[PDB]
RNA sequence: AUUGGGCGUAAAGCAAGCGCAGGCGGAUUGAAAAGUCUGGUGUUAAAGGCAGCUGCUUAACAGUUGUAUGCAUUGGAAAC
RNA sequence: GGCGAAGGCGAAAACUUAGGCCAUUACUGACGCUUAGGCUUGAAAGUGUGGGGAGCAAAUAGGAUUAGAUACCCUAGUAGUCCACACCGUAAACGAUAGAUACUAGCUGUCGGGGCGAUCCCCUCGGUAGUGAAGUUAACACAUUAAGUAUCUCGCCUGG
RNA sequence: GGUGCAUGGUUGUCGUCAGCUCGUGUCGUGAGAUGUUGGGUUAAGUCCCGCAACGAGCGCAACCCUUAUCGUUAGUUACA
């Protein structure tokens, strides 16, 4: 539970006689043990949004399994035109990605990792491609199981 | 689910 | 562009609060510059005192100061140090035929009168204290005194240029437009380095029905 | 034992060519009748397993609640069962969010309680203009809340007469991890109701019987003794809107 | 953008058809072995890149040992 | 609504003539898709020669409104719009969606062939539309006639 | 003396116009939408039905003053 935040917004719709600045914020947090939510919320000031966002991240979360401290296998998250690959680094090079990535790969409690943004870059759909690709992540045991190979095949 | 508790 | 809401309820919900009366415009004006030369000197000289409001009770050379304040402490002194030299200050500004005998007088739950509120908004923001934080513990501890709503909104220099960009707050059933309703207002000059700063804060105390008139 | 396949006289029968396709497990390829007729064994079946269910739950001591919206009869039917069986039931309108969110209504409850016992201990102390606007709201508020006035949490179990016009209730309800089962008739979608009950329901007939047996249910885990259910012949006979006419235009 | 992009509204489907050369292409059997894979031999100068060691008071560096990559020949495999 | 590959095709007849759909116990036996270059067709405007000119109408003249009006309005008005032989080869030549193939819920019409047969309706194989989920898309939206899952080929795009 | 293009306070205008927003929740990758929309009645977002909305604040009315009837306390410096 370390709630780092990621990018704060200044958005703002137009009214007869002045301009509603309504700006908004973007919040990740994680158990760094598999716990995983992310909540984008607005707020006409910066405490109450953040609290808004973290009461809404924290209210859905969902897990992710660790192998190894790493992916194990290659996947790419495709969401919003807007691609963000993982990689089963080893053992030595540690945590390495940008900013949002980097954000929610440390509070997912992992390690050394490969990414490389692809398409744009908008944190929010950078933050759904890495969920979507980190959660299509199939487990070894689950084939294993679902397989008539499941001792070690 | 099987069965509530 | 609305109305003052103490001058509004004020003669038919709330008494007067400087009660007296003279021969016809002869010498009414001078007792009206000197009584309330008392009423903004208390307001000057003692911040810290949080006196909230003072009665003048004038009648043919005879004056009675009642002073409400949370700290009396600071009015009197250490062993009376204090009370001999504000009334020989007071006897200065008024004159010297006129007994004056004043006292001083607790307040009860003194959190949810708006003068000191406004006073200590006012010694926060002078305080080079930011403006959101303090005005939101101000808030929640008027909240918790056990009152209703309350509406507080400060002008100026918020740190920087493009003073229109006040901040207000509300957070209860605070009905202005309602005569009965008891409501206490005060304003306060906050004086910063950079420019004048305004605070405005406005206290629901419950409603007033039955109370017939001016109590 | 539970329902025998003879009394299911008229449970089967549905408006023509408006079925979801993915439903194609329980009807059977399509007849003369073009009505989608359910295979009885497995609506004997999917009752017993609702029957099991519910018991356990009230065997746990929780809250279960009652959904009916249709005109007339659903809504006079989900009274009956109220006034007979302890249990929460809704049959306005669903308020759209009344699970989903529940700090914003437990508020509405708590004050509609507190003034009834403000009503039942005011012994005419204000005018009769303001006694008269007060009865008012209190009718208002027992005309949308009478039915869920007696819960303190999430109820644990709901029912649903219709998931296709009540697609708000089961969706709330699939929001939360809850269980929700449904007299899921063959144009709902049944990836959303987890117990699937392949009955009719525009027909009057079939909808009074499965409700009075899934009431009985709940009740007999209450030691109350059971009206429609596990009794067996000469019984079960309903008092009839008549039940013909399948098809709707 | 072969791996590693696109063509409804954002640049981009020729106005349409007949069409040779080119690319691609039904099922089964036989052979050959041009593609494909693999074993042996020859060669792919030295310096440099990588790894280890030594010597400069330690590195920069120098020396030291192994190291890839392709090509040609020869012997087999027959799934495409 | 029908047909054609596209442009397009609607008073009636005759001759010549093209392609399409359904069923095939028939036949050749991979002879099939795409297509750089090439060839053919290709709305209207326009041009060359000879006719034709009822109506309409660029250019032009006059009468109106406007400050101006060489425009919108009104009255005249030639080329042209028509036909015969050639040339020009451009259009928002639009489904803004290249062709060929296999698979992928369902519902509502409508048109043709076939079986059954008073029409209506039963269904089979096709063509043309609407609604609609998984799926796709940046969204609008497409969605068995795809902008879905995939292959083959061609053409094209790389800021204004 | 200057800076109302650094201000507080005060005030004009829309305008006594009937509007302006918030909390929770839902939908939407998003600005955002949902309440505030639709149907009746009012000067009024005033109320009532329906409605993925449920509630809340400012704003309207109401509590205040004056005129319009009568009862009562009091009778002068009114009245008679």
């Amino acid at each position: 539970f370390e709630e780092r935040i990621v990018k704060l917004k200044r958005i703002s719709k137009t009214t007869k006689g002045g301009r509603n600045m309504r700006f908004s914020v973007l919040v990740v947090v994680g158990n760094r043990k598999g716990k995983i939510g992310y909540g984008i919320a607005k707020a006409l000031e910066v405490p109450n949004a953040i609290k808004k966002a973290i009461k809404a991240a924290h209210n859905s979360l969902h897990t992710i399994e660790i192998h190894k401290g790493s992916i194990y296998h290659e996947v790419i998250g495709r969401s919003g035109a807007s691609r963000v690959l993982l990689k089963p680094a080893p053992q030595g090079t540690g945590i390495i990605a940008g900013g949002a990535i980097r954000a929610i790969i440390e509070l997912a409690g992992y390690s050394d990792i490969y990414t490389k943004n692809l398409g744009r870059n908008t944190p929010i759909n950078m933050i759904h491609a890495t969920m979507d690709g980190i959660l299509k992540q199939l487990s070894p045991r689950r084939v294993a199981i679902l397989r008539n190979k499941n001792l070690n095949e | 689910m099987g069965n509530f508790d | 562009q609305k109305v003052n809401s103490n001058g509004l309820r004020f003669g038919i919900n709330k008494n007067w609060i400087s009660r007296w009366t003279a021969n016809s415009h002869a010498q009414t004006a001078k007792w009206l510059i000197e009584d309330e030369k008392i009423r903004n000197l208390f307001f000057v000289n003692y911040r810290n005192a949080q006196v909230s409001n003072v009665e003048i009770e004038r009648t043919q050379a005879t004056v009675d100061v009642f002073v409400y304040a949370a700290q009396p402490a600071f009015l009197i002194g250490s062993e009376n140090k204090n009370i001999q030299k504000i009334t020989k200050q007071i006897k200065q500004i008024i004159g010297r035929t006129t007994n004056l005998d004043l006292t001083i007088n607790e307040i009860g739950s003194p959190m949810l009168s708006a003068r000191i509120i406004a006073r200590d908004l006012a010694n926060a923001i002078e305080a080079r204290v930011p403006l959101r934080t303090a005005m939101r513990q101000s808030l929640i501890k008027v909240l918790k005194a056990g009152a209703n709503g309350i509406k507080v909104l400060v002008s100026g220099r918020l740190n920087g240029a493009e003073i229109a960009r006040d901040k207000m707050y509300i957070e209860g059933n605070m009905p202005l437009s309602t005569l009965r309703a008891d409501i206490d207002y005060a304003l306060e000059k906050a004086q910063t380095t950079y420019g004048v700063i305004g605070v405005k804060v406005w206290i629901n105390r419950g409603m007033i029905y039955t109370k017939g008139l001016n109590r | 034992s539970l329902a025998k396949l003879g009394e299911m006289r008229t449970h089967v029968g549905m408006v023509k060519r408006y079925w979801n396709p993915k439903m194609g497990f329980f009807i059977e390829p399509e007849r003369k009748h073009n009505n989608d007729h359910f295979v009885l064994e497995l609506q004997r079946q999917s009752l017993q397993t609702a029957y099991n269910y519910v018991k356990e739950v009230a065997q746990n001591n929780g809250q279960i609640l009652f959904v009916g919206t249709k005109n007339d009869y659903v809504k006079k039917l989900v009274n009956n069962i109220a006034k007979r069986v302890d249990v929460a039931f809704i049959t306005q309108r669903w308020l759209g969010g009344t699970l989903t969110n529940f700090k914003t209504l437990s508020i509405s409850i708590n004050k509609l309680n507190k003034l009834v016992e403000k009503q039942a201990e005011n012994a005419a102390d204000l005018t009769k203009k303001e006694n008269l606007m007060l009865s008012r709201e209190i009718e208002r508020l027992e005309k949308f809340f009478g039915g869920v006035k007696s819960l303190k949490r999430l109820p644990n179990l709901l029912i649903v007469d219709d998931p296709v016009y009540e697609k708000n209730a089961v969706a709330e309800a699939n929001i939360l991890r809850i269980p929700v089962v449904a007299l899921c008739n063959t144009n709902t979608n049944p990836e959303l109701v987890d117990f699937i009950i392949p009955a009719n329901n525009h027909q009057p007939q079939s909808t009074c019987l499965l409700m009075n047996l899934l009431a009985d249910a709940v009740a007999e885990a209450k030691a109350m003794p059971t009206m429609f259910a596990y009794k067996p012949d000469e019984e079960i006979q309903i008092e009839i809107p008549q039940k013909q006419e399948a098809p709707r235009q």
